[PDB]
């Protein structure tokens, strides 16, 4: 068993990258009504949208915000040859409704830490670029 | 091409653990996690990758890299978050 479906709305932070053609091409997460975390890798534009509170890209017509990106911060630490400190932090022109099915995620301290061992989650509809 | 919301469970694999699989590519800025027996990431390029902090579901990563097996051979490669952390600060109250 690699993985399972997951319960809607079990995971509030977690939104869908897309383009002006409405497909999905990396995640993300909420961290704030106005500000989302991402990958570099990923190439975000202020072209993009940022898809919350949905579950199934199939149909369902759940309530989903499709929100519009007004500024795009990538680490400058970042290459494509050594792939290190890959982060990135998009600002949204509209913010986000938090609601059941859309809030932020906690954010550490750097002085914070996992030990090896200890079990984690990560979801998504398992679309990557590398 | 999954149309719902997957999700999966996978422990922190040591650094030493994670540079017999990838090299010296890693670094400190990367978490790396894995479950034997997977053949198979489910999170997406960019993907959150949360740990219970006191009750608290929190970003203890970001899908970055070499995510495609998520074993403990080849454990997936993740930004680590906590190290990034003085950066986001930086933005998020200069901007
Ligand atoms: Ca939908």
């Amino acid at each position: 068993v690699n993985g399972e479906d997951a319960i809607p709305g079990s995971w509030p932070w977690q939104v869908s990258l897309q383009d002006k053609t409405g497909f999905h091409f990396c995640g993300g997460s909420l961290i704030s009504e106005d500000w989302v975390v991402t990958a570099a890798h990923c190439g975000v534009k202020t072209s993009d949208v940022v898809v919350a509170g949905e579950f199934d890209q199939g149909s369902d017509e759940e309530n989903i915000q499709v929100l519009k990106i007004a500024q795009v911060f990538k680490n400058p630490k970042f290459n494509m040859f050594t792939v290190r400190n890959d982060i990135t932090l998009l600002k949204l022109a509209t913010p986000a409704q938090f609601s059941e099915t859309v809030s932020a995620v906690s954010l550490p301290n750097v002085d914070d830490d996992f030990p090896p061992g200890t079990v984690c989650a990560t979801t998504g509809w398992g679309k990557t670029k590398y | 091409t999954p149309e719902k919301l997957q999700q999966a469970a996978l422990p922190i694999v040591s650094e030493a653990d994670c540079k017999k699989s990838w090299g010296s590519k890693i670094t400190d800025v990367m978490t790396c996690a894995g479950a034997s027996g997977v053949d198979s990431c489910m999170g997406d390029s960019g993907g959150p990758l949360v740990c219970q902090k006191d009750g608290v579901w929190t970003l203890a990563g970001i899908v970055s890299w070499g995510s495609g097996v998520c074993s403990t051979s080849t454990p997936a490669v993740y930004s680590r978050v906590t190290a990034l952390m003085p950066w986001v600060q930086q933005i998020l109250e200069a901007n």
